[PDB]
């Protein structure tokens, strides 16, 4: 909840509530009660919706891929290296804090589309997919059927099209006491090579694939990944991203104006 | 072994956790902590509004 | 007998005096201190040089001009060459420390201008060329200040130094969220910040990671009438606070 | 007739068994026993670290 | 479960084990310790590196032979090049410290010989040439051992290294007044001394003064029958104890 207004009458003193020294770096705790007369107002407004928890706690697409039901050579499955910088929306949000800590709520929205052919007599059964997570170091799949899909240890989800979207929870899997949103450092101790957040980045890959081919007719399924931070903790606020994003592995940008211009320094007709 | 918390109004709601890993729980939104003194007034020296920042 | 301008700070064999100041900004309200047994991972006993390292090192000066866009100094490194600090820094794998930054600049009652002194933790910067990564020399030059530009930087491996974005793709005028003070020649003389150790890990290497960058950008361009002294220098003085070190071995950096 | 156990943290969770065969229950992961003395120090003779293994 | 031969010493990241020893000679019965406020003159606060400096540094080895007259190492300097010890040693005007000297040499049950390991404090040496003073390089070569001779040394500026007089004009067989242990291959394996700070002043410079010299002289010449291993090395390992430093400044030595 917000602070309510205090009743104010006229004043005559050597007290200077109106003047400070911004050079201090301290922000003024000046209310309207100073510098003007005010009535009394019991303010009930709540800041409940601007809590860090609520600002972040909302599913957001972070990526998506494709894969066919058919293809000789295996080669008809997809993968994606987990990371939250390939999407503009959420990245900018998470990047309003230097360090953060939170659990994640994974939600997948799987859909299938059928493409044009010549194939006839098609009466396709339900489609069942498989999303498999592979922690870093684990054996990665090669073809739509390499042994590794047994997931004897790697966790994964099986899902039949037509049902409620799949969903899981992930604990704070960070190595350090928190996730790092930025890293003004290098990977190797001789500053040679990778520079940027891209070095802290290392959370395994996600593998998708059709379990059953369905029919002989060509089909293309798409998997959408949705993150949703929970039980959040945030440290060190930062200036929101001004320039548009240019790369997923770094801060790179092309210089941008601070805002838009108007005619005079006096124009109320804002841009 | 459940728990009752008040709702967001201008009445409560019961709740039980069914999973073993606390990560499975829902977001805690009934939270309301706040310290602006970190970001504003981060001066080692306390400032009186009535007074000047130089004397 | 005092003025909230007056000020005397002492650490080791060094001492700072302030005839004109505001206050002293203190990190995020957090004052630096030695790592507790509860927040530690490294099991070996740490070294606490103390006086030998936690003292005032004064970097090379820089000249302020009517066109100067700004300056910056990465920090874990910048002191990589300062006495026993830089040393303990070369012989150890891990280290953590706080700091007392003191930027000093003085003009006359007839000069005018205004500087912004900030401490950006984790100031990752972009490259001038979208496809590459900025080379080390472009990022930091130890005690030698690096410079921002009043325009777009160019190709190869330099940093996109255009000031309006602080080389981080943000609005330069918002840096004020990080610890800072203003040096307004008209009323100021020096600025002093107390940055505590800030990182997502109890300790870190010091040559591989710069946990924060000091930036001195002028928002109010320096000016003066003819006849006034023309050379107005800026001098940065920093002092490590509560420096611990772990993982001793031979010295260098890969 | 339920039961409350603590969750895995850095709060509990209620639980009831609905089936008659104990085999139907979920894996007991709140378990934490451990005896390395089986595999290490399986000597009939207790060894003092400060001392030598031959004297 | 023990033997007054067994032995485990630990300081910092270093650890020493003794499968064959006598006891441990301790200075003049005095065990090293930090300078008290009552015996001090330097008013500035001292630095106590601790773990970073008070650890085991192992000098270059030397080969023992059937003719080897002996070896010696000046001490304040010898560690002038060892990690952070040597460093604190270059940045400070004053310093004081104790030591744990451990000389190690091993042969087989079929080899025979006997070494004398001593710590001569204030081991001023004479010149080979009466009229001059022995040059620095002849006095000490840091971690590189210097050698005694089985005869008279010669001219210019060398040291009168003839062993019978330990280059000090005394009877070599009397060095036993200073802290010492014997390494008698037949029953020994290592020798360990604990030299405390010994000087006529609470602290001293470390590059201008060598408060003691370690000497390893063989009284019983090494020997063995044909077929036995022929290379028998000697290795010195020393560890600073309770090192304090005062008067910090730039580094070097005039
Ligand atoms: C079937 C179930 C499948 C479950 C799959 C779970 C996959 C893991 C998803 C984790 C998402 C974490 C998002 C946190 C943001 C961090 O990426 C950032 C953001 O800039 N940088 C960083 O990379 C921070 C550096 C921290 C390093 C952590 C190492 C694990």
């Amino acid at each position: 909840r917000v602070a309510d207004t205090v009743g104010s009458g006229p004043v005559n003193s050597e007290s200077i509530p109106a003047l400070t020294a911004a050079e201090t770096g301290h922000t003024s705790q000046v209310v309207p009660s100073d510098t003007m007369q005010t009535r009394h107002v019991k303010n009930y407004h709540s800041r409940s919706e601007s809590t860090v928890e609520n600002f972040l706690c909302r599913s957001a697409c972070v990526f998506y891929t494709t894969y066919k039901n058919h293809d000789s050579d295996g080669d008809n499955f997809a993968y994606w290296v987990i990371n939250a910088r390939q999407v503009a929306q959420l990245r900018r949000k998470l990047e309003m804090f230097t360090y953060a800590r939170f659990d994640l709520e994974l939600t997948f929205v799987i859909t299938s589309t059928q493409e044009q052919s010549t194939t006839q007599g098609q009466d396709t059964p339900v489609l069942t997919h498989q999303i498999m997570y592979v922690p870093p170091g684990g054996p990665v799949p090669t073809k739509v059927n390499s042994y590794s899909w047994q997931t004897s240890t790697n966790p994964s989800v099986f899902w039949t099209e037509g049902n409620a979207p799949p969903r899981m929870s992930i604990p704070f899997i960070g190595i350090g006491n928190a996730y790092s949103m930025f890293y003004d450092g290098w990977a190797r101790f001789d500053k040679q090579g990778t520079y940027g957040i891209s070095t802290l980045n290392s959370m395994g890959t996600l593998y998708m694939r059709h379990v059953n081919g369905g029919g002989p007719g060509p089909i293309v399924s798409t998997v959408r990944i949705y993150f949703k931070p929970k039980h959040v903790k945030t440290w060190v606020p930062r200036p929101p991203r001004l320039c548009q994003y240019k790369k997923a592995g770094n801060v790179n940008f092309i210089p941008t104006s601070v805002t838009e211009g108007r005619t005079d320094i006096t124009t109320m007709k804002t841009t | 072994g459940a728990q009752v918390s008040t709702q967001k109004t201008g009445i409560h709601y019961t709740n039980i956790n069914y999973y073993k890993d606390a990560a499975s729980n829902s977001a805690n939104r009934q939270d309301f902590t706040q310290d602006p003194g970190k970001f504003t007034e981060p001066v080692k020296d306390i400032m009186v509004k009535s007074m000047p920042a130089l004397n | 007998g005092y003025s909230d301008r007056v000020r005397s700070i002492t650490l080791g064999n060094s001492t700072i005096t302030t005839q004109e100041c505001a206050n002293v900004v203190v990190g995020y309200g957090v004052w630096p201190a030695y790592l507790k047994d509860e927040e530690a991972t490294a099991e070996d006993q740490p070294t606490q040089p103390d006086v030998a390292t936690c003292r005032f090192y004064t970097l090379e000066s820089v000249m302020w001009q009517q066109g100067s866009p700004g300056w910056w100094w990465k920090f874990p490194d910048a002191l990589s060459n300062m006495g026993l600090f830089g040393q303990n820094m070369q012989y150890h794998y891990l280290g953590r420390a706080g700091y007392t930054i003191h930027v000093q600049c003085n003009a006359s009652k007839f000069h005018q201008g205004c500087l912004l002194v900030v401490c950006v933790p984790e100031a990752e910067m972009g490259c001038a060329t979208l496809a590459n990564k900025p080379d080390p020399k472009s990022l930091s030059k130890g005690e030698i200040a690096s410079t921002f530009e009043s325009q777009n930087s160019t190709g190869e491996t330099a940093v996109q130094a255009n000031v309006i974005n602080a080389g981080m793709g943000v609005g330069v005028g918002n840096l004020t969220i990080f610890p800072h003070q203003w040096i307004n020649l008209r009323t100021n003389n020096s600025a002093t910040i107390v940055m505590p150790y800030i990182n997502s890990v109890p300790m870190d290497n010091m040559f591989r990671h710069n946990n924060f960058t000091l930036m001195v950008i002028p928002f109010a361009p320096l000016s003066y009438s003819a006849g006034a002294t023309t050379y107005v220098p800026i001098t940065v003085t920093v002092a490590p606070m509560c420096a611990e070190y772990n993982g001793l071995r031979l010295a260098g950096k890969q």
